[PDB]
DNA sequence: AAAAAAAAAAAAAAAAAAA
DNA sequence: TTTTTTT
């Protein structure tokens, strides 16, 4: 309730938290079942705050940051258990959030290499680890919510939408819903949001 | 301290974010640098629309006199359309 | 008497590349 | 020619 406006964003979050059913066919394999939403917009328009609210509200969720993560360390790790002296796979970040939701901040500020891993988990919701004599497929059916900054300091409304985004279309087409938020400067809205913020503090 | 006033006036600077609403205010009356009629308050100053003013008779409405102004703000320009003055 | 090492993360210098 | 990025 402390975030002003963005009603359609709230509706999208509500629909995402309880998405559709999975479909599996004896011949048609599998169909993806939940919803993914991406946020791109001008700075200081309350995206991280809403993402934190989604973290607290949802049942199972894990928080990730683009600059503070490594792609190989995100899915699995090869570590040796102390008591047995045998090396066994260690669960990655988004594997822990299977059937839950994973929130990523500063998404566009992530290393490009890690991005390809994301595409894999957005393709068939399954990650495969083949290394050091272990060949195993791990299930990961989580949904992803993320927010990213435009290439410039602020969004340019006169340019190509592809020009304003640093991510390739290959993974951008995967996301079901994309939202663009901009703080239009209108004194009436300024006064209203000022009243709301001062009420909050 | 007046008995009747316990409606309340509003400082000038608090008139930026509203329009098409009646208010009440008071302050110095003078001519701005441009040459228009303005009301000055420690908060700030606005402009005055006089084309449909009905003043209270029996007073010498003179620049430099405290006046009570009732009118409607309009954010399209910066004109506080006055309808009464005493 | 001996577990000792493949897998990661982080810090450079050189070369090549783009403006 | 210069700075950048990759090995
Ligand atoms: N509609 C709003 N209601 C309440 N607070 C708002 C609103 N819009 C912006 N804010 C405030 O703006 C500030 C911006 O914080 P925050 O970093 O979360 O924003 P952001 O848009 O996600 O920014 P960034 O892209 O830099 O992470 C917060 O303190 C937040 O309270
Ligand atoms: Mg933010």
């Amino acid at each position: 309730p402390s975030i002003y406006g963005h009603d359609h964003i709230k509706k999208a979050i509500l629909l995402m938290l309880m998405g559709g059913v999975e479909k599996n066919l004896e011949n048609g394999s599998h169909l993806r079942g939940d919803i993914n939403i991406l946020m791109v917009g001008d700075p200081s328009t309350a995206k991280s705050q809403l993402l934190r609210f989604v973290l607290n509200t949802a049942s199972l969720a894990i928080a990730t940051t683009g600059r503070g993560s490594s792609g190989v360390g995100l899915t699995a790790a090869v570590t040796t258990d102390r008591e047995t002296g045998e090396r066994r796979l260690e669960a990655g970040a988004m594997v822990l959030a299977d059937r839950g939701v994973v929130c990523i901040d500063e998404f566009d500020k992530m290393t490009d290499v890690d991005r390809v891993a994301i595409h894999e988990v957005m393709e068939q919701q399954t990650v495969t680890i083949a290394k050091a004599g272990i060949h195993t497929t791990l299930n990961a059916r989580c949904s992803v919510i993320a927010a990213a900054n435009p290439v410039f300091g602020q969004y340019d409304v006169n340019r190509d939408p592809h020009q304003n985004i640093a991510l390739p279309d290959s993974l951008l087409s995967r996301f079901d819903l994309l939202f663009v938020v901009t703080d239009d400067i209108n004194e009436i809205r300024d006064r209203s949001i000022s009243e709301h913020v001062l009420r909050t503090h | 301290r007046n008995e009747n006033f316990q409606m309340s006036i509003t400082p000038i600077k608090n008139l930026l974010g509203r329009d098409a609403q009646n208010f009440l205010l008071l302050g110095l009356l003078n001519k701005n640098f441009k040459g228009n009629w303005s009301l000055e308050d420690p908060s700030g100053s606005v402009e005055i629309d006089i084309s449909q003013t009905i003043p209270t008779q029996g007073h010498y409405y003179v620049p430099g006199c405290m006046v009570l102004v009732e009118g409607i703000y309009y954010s399209v320009g910066n004109k506080f359309h006055v309808t009464s003055m005493t």
